[PDB]
């Protein structure tokens, strides 16, 4: 009864970020990632990469 | 080690000292002052010269100097007997439950005596007849008791003997942990009856109840009136809370221990007490102190003011107040006030006594800055002792520096300063060996490095060389081998303290010590012209080291033990694989990964000259890298124009000349990290192949010879051994650093630039991006039609957003993926494309693409965009005004304004997102500086259980003590770090003859069994292939498997049943000069010399694979608990009450997707408050009150919640009236201290004349029967109540009745079905409710996280199936692989009770070892536990031998080394 | 066994005791509704005779007290009925070893 | 080596009969004598020489 969006439906949210880097277990391109930063000012992002369509959760450091 | 010990310490036993501590110290201590005129130390002071040696004075008791006198003890005489403040506690119970009139306790004769006859079984091991004791039972005389109690103390004597009579318990009593669960499960129990009684059993009068204040007082008060005359009734046949003087306590309890003395001998000694001593109420109160020894007490000095101890103003302060009552004794001998001074004086002499021990359970004065320590809070911290100078100890030979790099040492050596070279020594007994070189050493003496600084007599006498000359060295030299005239020093020979040398070997250490590879061995290589310690750069991603400044400690073992164990057991060629998961941690790191993409690239074409150069840089023979002795070399590649090799010709030489000669080449097909298209059309530069030994195919990255699994340098290190892995990678870590200095490597501004044609296209892209911030704002406002930002109806909705938690929450979400895509279509289109420099010459991208130094996300950056600065997960944040920043308008619709970045790094960021590039900046620093404080106490408070846990001889994994914790290693006995190679099928099977002489069966098929176990395993595997389609609740169980028979490295064939079922999958599928039975029989010899060894502290290696990794999962929300706050809940503190406990429900095949939509209303709870739009109270003043209630609508809340318009009148009607009066009463007596309906038929006006009787006050009701809108009632108070904030009760009523509410289970949810398993996710844990509806569940496949509420349902071995699930949802949520084995052992112990035990103090109360105790927390806590129980520490875990001092036996201490003499 | 409906008036659970050879075990038919040991993650239990209890104590020389433990209580243990002093021998599939035999006291 | 060798290492005197450290004392001779190590607990003066 309120006139905004209150709640996100079931599949109408998808992720934009998409980057070309291989799947190593299904062999897709298309690569969900997502960078947060955990050293101190000594050392960069790490990235995390989540494929789109296996989904599998995939890690690298630098 | 020429001075070897005799008789050792093997088990401590825990006591308190007696009154007759003044028969070991006659040396009183009267006199408070410590020192007088003259400087000297005054007789009967606390710094006595009968206490030890002191300021120049022999000592009055040993006769001996400072340097020889142990130190004695005195004794201060307490004048009135204080008590013991750790002891408190447990005579307060005691004080409590005795009975002052008949001195026994008030329990019963036989309830006394039952608890008495229980835990004398339960000091012996026997648990059994424990609770069989309490079956012995059948107007009560005192004749049938004492019939009883010589029945039950019958049984007790019988069930001792006969156990005793077998092997089942000794004649020091068996005890166990598991024991010492129900003995801590009866004493605590003991505790409960006794403190709540009221009245004595063995008579009727009955004592006043007591009271105590903090630690220092306890008061008897006021038996009240009314059980004076319930005593004198008895009897026959004083003020308010009136003081207890510590003396008449005593007198009491001496009494009351001398009556249940059976009891008491139980209670506290949980061994057999052999001694036969009585437990004795003086051992809780303090007749005497006793002085620590002069050393121990020394006076405290800095910079140039010597000050006193610390230890004498808390023990002067006990002995004046001893002599000032002792100046009020006298007056009472000549003869109120001065009582109003004696009890003051009993106060302040327990007061001092108090703070003498501790320093928290005293008064003190003021705010003295934490006034002085006692002796408990020298214990109690993680500085103090236990923890600091027991487990922390500082070390002898040692030193740290700074490192620097160095790749011309090798990987498994430091390069030593010359500095420390000079200073660093290592007792060498001279021998006929040595003689030659340790000559030499005393003739260069202290100052030239292949020297020595001093010498060691056989006496033991030590001679230093330091200020000699170079003649008192040569004729000091000469006298190494003669022997001297003694005859009790003839056995020995002297030691020469040479310096350290290239021989020698070196603990080195990286100082955050997560885990064991951070502290490995190396060998030394001494350098010239340095400062700083050198280290090889295989080395730096095992410490987790850089080279910005870090410093690593250095320690030098000084035995031939230790250099045994730096050189075979931590030593860096054996930790190649790390054992978290198995993957490799050493291997070249950032330019010699670049350099292999250009040597082994296919444009390296080199000469004869160049190529016999890039040999002979990395591999001499002299230096011993080669295996033949002739560097042997390849012909070229082309012959007729100019003879040319190739680069990838190189890397087959080397391999050629750094391998054995006997064993045949490597075979390896891998992959790189580096795509085909980079190279061009049709290449092959992605697959790596080794064909015998030769590079055929395919470039060498960080996949190859990086810190990568299955690579070049992994496949070699399985093949070939550990000792050839750690040569190649020094071969290639000189290789590609003389191709490096040949033929360099840059990055410029060059490689940093799109092309001009790429160049519009970011821009293109971006154009289509100033719309998209409005977009996703007019979706969530649910506009449309490109509704314009300045439109009024719009900045209303978001200025509604704004103020919310929750909706801001969703437009964050909904534009920062809206403008992902934006950024990935930049990205997409221009990094391979869109740039100046392509692939091979553009060197910023051949770092990223090889692994070498950074990602893809750093390139992209840098030459397209920026992207969204998500900030805490969500977007930047918003000023009360509605703006980001004060550059921008309010509520804003554009992406910038909300944090997304166009710009990039080559070009430059705008003022505005330069100011949120700064926000996201600073949050992932605060985020460092609370990450490592977080799991650096996981990972501690793991190590203190798993941490004596180590594989026997058996393969079963065993404590310290020896209760049983598994009965294999994860299952199957496999090492974590052998077991990479072992389901690469296809390896093996390429490798065949290189790897037959490695896994040599040859000369070990008379040593092992080898049709046992192989005939056996056919049998559990035919008639398990016959059993398959069974559930496993149907499987027969005649055939248990093959490893719980036989010994996996007594008996070949002997084989986990999972490995087995890989390897004939294998078998049946590849029909490939080796047979199939060839080919069995090495995969099973493989297995069994793959195997855990016995020894291997399993214990440490499982809890430092989990808080390890626990390193790298602080972050933010990227439903359920994330992360290590949910690790923080299974692991440490065992939560009973998780904060999002949920429940995994899978749906049939056969209910719909609407049935299950259906279904998921019928589940979640419905509130009253949830279908109610208003509540108008009407307050007219009799007093009424006319609550009228708005509902939705019918056909509203019968959609959204399944509720009819029948459940509300039976809600409100029962259950919301109800509660509404219990609180307007409530309060009450806390303060004295639109449309109109009416004419209502039979039902309704029967309806609310009923209701009426049913309630106190409300006096007409009426709901809406037609539509469901409305119900309508008035509560009418008295006519004198004042003014009531009714609506304030109507809205707290309202959201706690409930119209339908399953118990325990907040919502239900239907998501998206991972992977085609239809499920519903529970928010709340009842697993009762849910086997109800079977008709929509398989009830058979419900699954929590609640792992204390799966232990209460379905018991303990699908809790511990729930633990090694739900730590394994942790990791695999950030991509971290953990192996099993070390889960299964985490969830092995935490339910080796058949409970769910937490790693905490509360789960470590059931343990054998006490000094495990004392050291992790609370310790005089423990000690308090451990006093009382008379309990014999038995010196096993591995916390309570390096306090004895006693070896550990854990690895190379689990055995003993006999010498066998030949004569007779 | 004594199979009830909705509760048992705890003066009534003196009687359960009272007889030495014999015991008696209670049960809520609302917990009976679904057979716990049919579920994904509880393994196989199976009770040893003393036969093969005294050779399990031989193989790993044990003592009672040193085997992991099951509570008298456990919905597991109340399934089989075990006593004190019965060892209960798991079969449960390790995810990295297929079947694996372990072994637990009741105490 | 590293926690106790290379740290605190001393050998020290200790009654067999009553297991303890501090109470032990290394004996002032009689001058015809050697001194040797005795513990004070288990130790009786000589005036207790009762018949
Ligand atoms: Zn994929
Ligand atoms: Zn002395
Ligand atoms: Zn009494
Ligand atoms: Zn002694």
């Amino acid at each position: 009864k309120s006139v905004v969006k209150t709640s996100l439906k079931k599949n109408e949210l998808k992720d934009g970020a998409t980057i070309k880097e291989k799947c190593p277990q299904c062999g897709n391109e298309e690569m969900n990632y997502h960078t947060l930063q955990l050293r101190s000012a000594d050392e960069g992002a790490t990235v995390f990469y989540t494929c789109t369509s296996c989904g599998y959760k995939f890690r690298t450091n630098n | 080690i020429s001075k070897p010990v005799g008789s050792e310490i093997t088990s401590v036993d825990f006591g308190i000292l007696t009154a007759k501590i003044r028969n070991l110290s006659a040396k009183q201590i009267t006199n408070p002052t410590v020192l007088d005129n003259l400087g000297h130390p005054v007789s009967g002071g606390l710094y006595d010269l009968a206490l030890g040696a002191f300021l120049r004075n022999l000592c009055s008791t040993c006769g001996l100097d400072e340097k020889f006198c142990p130190g004695h003890q005195g004794h201060i005489e307490l004048p009135v007997p204080c008590y013991n403040p750790l002891f408190f506690n447990q005579l307060y119970i005691y004080l409590r439950a005795s009975c002052l009139f008949c001195h026994h306790f008030r329990l019963k004769s036989v309830e006394v005596h039952r608890y008495a006859c229980k835990l004398r079984l339960l000091q012996y091991g026997l648990i059994d007849e424990s609770y069989k004791l309490d079956e012995i039972t059948l107007d009560i005389s005192s004749t049938l008791l004492n019939e009883l109690k010589s029945k039950r103390s019958e049984y007790v004597d019988m069930a001792i003997a006969k156990a005793l009579s077998d092997g089942r318990t000794t004649e020091r009593g068996s005890f166990t942990a598991t024991v010492n669960d129900e003995r801590k499960k009866l004493v605590h129990e003991f505790h409960k009856k006794l403190l709540s009684r009221g009245k004595c059993d063995n008579c009727g009068m009955f004592s006043p109840k007591f009271r105590k204040d903090g630690f220092t007082k306890i008061f008897e008060t006021a038996l009240n009136e009314k059980q004076i005359t319930n005593n004198r009734v008895k009897g026959f046949i004083k003020t308010g809370s009136t003081y207890i003087l510590s003396t008449e306590v005593k007198n009491i309890l001496d009494t009351v221990f001398r009556k249940e003395q059976c009891v008491l001998q139980y209670v506290f000694h949980s061994r057999p007490n052999l001694s036969r001593k009585l437990v004795k109420a003086d051992s809780f109160f303090m007749d005497v102190l006793v002085v620590p020894p002069t050393r121990f007490r020394l006076p405290s000095k800095l910079g140039e003011e010597v000050h006193e101890n610390s230890q004498n103003q808390l023990l002067s302060k006990v002995l004046t107040t001893s002599l000032l009552i002792r100046d009020l004794n006298d007056d009472l001998s000549k003869l109120r006030v001065i009582f109003s001074r004696l009890m003051n004086a009993f106060v302040t002499i327990q007061n001092d006594v108090n703070a003498f021990i501790d320093s928290t359970k005293a008064q003190g004065r003021t705010s003295g800055k934490v006034p002085i320590p006692g002796v408990k809070q020298a214990l109690e911290k993680k500085e103090g002792l236990f923890r600091k100078h027991m487990m922390g100890k500082r070390v002898n030979y040692a030193a740290r520096s700074v490192i620097s790099p160095d790749p011309n040492i090798e990987t498994n050596e430091i390069g030593v300063p010359p500095v420390f070279a000079v200073k660093l020594t290592y007792p060498e007994p001279v021998t006929a060996y040595n003689i030659a070189e340790l000559r030499q050493a005393v003739i260069n003496g202290p100052d030239k490095w292949p020297g020595a600084t001093q010498i060691q007599n056989e006496d033991g006498s030590l001679v230093s060389l330091i200020g000699m000359s170079v003649e008192q060295r040569k004729a000091l030299a000469n006298q190494l081998l003669t022997p001297s005239s003694n005859v009790s020093t003839h056995t020995l020979n002297k030691k020469v303290y040479r310096h350290i040398k290239n021989r020698d070997v070196v603990l080195m250490n990286r100082q955050p010590t997560l885990h064991k590879a951070s502290m490995m061995g190396h060998k030394v290589r001494v350098l010239p012209n340095e400062k700083t310690l050198r280290l090889h750069y295989a080395n730096t991603g095992a410490y987790n080291a850089d080279f910005d400044g870090d410093e690593m400690n250095m320690h030098f073992p000084q035995n031939e033990n230790a250099r045994a164990e730096a050189l075979n057991l931590a030593n860096t060629d054996s930790q190649y694989l790390t054992p978290t998961s198995g993957s490799p941690v050493r291997g070249l790191i950032q330019d010699h990964i670049s350099a292999g993409v250009w040597l082994t690239s296919k444009d390296s074409f080199f000469t004869r000259e160049q190529y016999q150069q890039y040999i002979y840089g990395c591999i001499r023979p002299e230096d011993g890298h080669t295996t033949r002795s002739k560097i042997v070399t390849l012909p070229p590649t082309i012959f007729k124009p100019y003879p040319l090799w190739t680069g990838k010709q190189i890397i087959t030489t080397v391999l050629l000349n750094v391998t054995p000669p006997d064993m045949p080449g490597i075979n390896l097909i891998s992959k790189n990290k580096i795509k085909n298209e980079y190279w061009g059309k049709g290449s092959l530069e992605n697959e790596v192949l080794f064909k015998d030994g030769a590079l055929l195919c395919g470039i060498l990255d960080k996949s190859q010879y990086g810190a990568s699994k299955y690579g070049i340098v992994h496949s070699l290190h399985e093949v070939y051994g550990p000792e050839v892995a750690a040569k190649v990678l020094s071969v290639l870590g000189r290789l590609f650093t003389n191709y490096i200095t040949a033929t360099a490597f840059t990055c410029g501004m060059d490689d940093l630039r799109l092309t001009a044609e790429g160049n519009k296209w970011r821009t293109d892209i971006l154009k289509t991006s100033v719309d998209t911030g409005r977009e996703a704002a007019a979706e969530v406002t649910n506009l449309d039609k490109d509704t314009p930002a300045d439109d009024p109806e719009l900045l209303k909705r978001l200025q509604e957003i704004l103020r919310d938690n929750n909706k801001s929450g969703i437009l964050d979400a909904v534009t920062s993926s809206k403008v992902n895509a934006i950024t990935s279509q930049v990205v997409s289109k221009c990094v391979p494309d869109g740039t100046m420099k392509k692939f091979p010459c553009n060197s910023m991208q051949a770092m990223a693409l090889s692994g070498a130094k950074g990602s893809n996300v750093n390139v992209s950056q840098i030459m397209c965009l920026l992207g969204q600065q998500a900030l805490e997960g969500r977007r930047v944040p918003v000023m009360v005004s509605g703006k980001t920043l004060p550059s921008f308008k309010p509520y804003e619709t554009d992406a910038m304004a909300g944090g997304y970045v166009k710009g990039r790094f080559y070009s430059g960021i705008k003022p505005q997102e330069y100011y949120f590039h700064c926000m996201a900046g600073r949050e992932g620093l605060i985020d460092t500086a609370v990450k490592t404080s977080r799991s650096g106490y996981l990972q501690r408070c793991l190590t203190k259980q798993l941490e004596g846990v180590h594989v026997s001889y058996d393969n079963s994994i065993r404590d310290a003590d020896g209760t049983l914790v598994q009965f294999m290693y994860g299952g199957d006995a496999i090492d974590i770090t052998k077991e990479s190679h072992m389901t690469q099928f296809e390896f093996c099977l390429d490798n065949y003859y290189a790897l037959l002489k490695k896994y040599n069966p040859s000369a070990l098929i008379e040593h092992l069994d080898v049709e046992s176990a192989l005939k056996y395993s056919k049998k559990t595997l035919k008639y398990r292939k016959k059993h398959s389609k069974e559930p496993h609740y149907k499987q027969s169980v005649k055939y248990d498997p093959v490893l719980a028979k036989y010994n996996p490295a007594k008996y070949l064939g002997s084989v986990s049943e999972n490995f087995q079922d890989k390897l004939e999958s294998f078998l049946d599928k590849n029909s490939k000069g080796v047979n199939e039975k060839k080919f069995r029989a090495l995969m099973q010899l493989k297995y069994m010399r793959s195997l855990i060894n016995p020894g291997e502290a399993v214990g440490i290696i499982a809890s430092q694979s989990v808080g390890e990794p626990s390193t790298q999962m602080t972050l933010n929300t990227f439903n359920v608990t994330l992360g290590i706050p949910r690790l923080r809940e299974i692991v440490m503190t065992a939560s009973a009450a998780i904060k999002t406990p949920q429940m995994t429900l899978p749906i049939w095949n056969d209910v719909s997707d609407e049935q299950a939509d259906t279904f998921c209303k019928s589940i979640s709870k419905v509130l009253l408050s949830e279908v109610i739009d208003k509540v108008i109270v009407t307050e007219t003043t009799a007093r009424s009150y006319v609550i009228h209630m708005r509902f939705f609508d019918n056909n509203e809340y019968s959609e959204e919640y399944d509720v009819s318009k029948e459940e509300l009148q039976n809600v409100i009607s029962n259950q919301f009236i109800h509660l509404l009066e219990a609180a307007i009463v409530k309060e009450i007596k806390k303060q004295k201290r639109v449309e109109a309906n009416n004419n209502m038929n039979k039902v309704q006006r029967d309806r609310q004349s009923a209701i009426i009787s049913h309630h106190r006050f409300i006096t007409k009701y009426n709901f809406d029967d037609e539509s469901g809108k409305w119900c309508e009632f008035k509560l009418e108070l008295a006519a004198d109540t004042e003014k009531l904030l009714m609506v304030n009760i109507v809205e707290e009523i309202c959201r706690k009745s409930i119209i339908r509410q399953i118990p325990h289970i907040d919502r239900c949810v239907h998501p998206e079905p991972e992977n085609g398993k239809r499920v519903l996710v529970t928010e709340g844990v009842n697993f009762q409710a849910m086997w109800d509806q079977e008709a929509f569940i398989d009830v058979d496949g419900i699954t929590s996280n609640d792992v204390a509420a799966v232990l209460k349902t379905y018991g303990v071995e699908a809790a511990r199936n729930t633990i090694v699930n739900e730590i394994n949802n942790v990791f695999s949520r950030y991509a971290i692989s953990v192996s099993f084995r070390h889960l299964d052992l985490i969830a092995d112990m935490m339910t080796r009770q058949g409970t769910y035990l937490a790693f905490n103090r509360q789960g470590m109360e059931t343990s054998t070892s006490s000094f495990m105790k004392m050291s992790y927390e609370t310790t005089c806590q423990f000690l308090t536990k451990a006093v009382l129980d008379n309990e014999r520490e038995q010196l096993d875990s591995p916390s309570a031998r390096i306090v004895v001092g006693k070896l550990n036996n854990v690895g190379t201490g689990s055995f003993d080394v006999l010498a066998k003499v030949p004569n007779a | 066994i004594f199979v009830y409906q909705n509760n048992i008036t705890p003066s009534a659970m003196k009687l359960v005791p009272s007889i030495p050879p014999a015991t008696i075990e209670t049960f809520n038919e609302a917990a009976l509704v679904v057979n716990i040991t049919h579920h994904e993650l509880v393994p196989k239990h199976i009770r040893l005779s003393s036969d093969e209890k005294r050779e399990l104590l031989k193989r790993y020389r044990l003592k009672e007290s040193q085997l992991p433990r099951i509570q008298r209580a456990d919905p597991v243990a109340l399934y089989l009925g075990l006593k004190r002093g019965e060892v209960v021998k798991i079969i449960r599939k390790s995810e990295t070893s297929g079947r694996y035999a372990s072994y637990r006291i009741c105490m | 080596d590293r926690l106790l060798n290379s740290s605190d290492y001393t050998q020290a005197s200790v009654c067999r009969e009553c297991g303890s450290i501090l109470t032990t004392q290394q004996s002032v001779p009689r001058i015809g004598s050697i001194s040797t190590v005795c513990c004070r607990r288990c130790s009786m003066r000589f005036e207790d020489a009762k018949k």
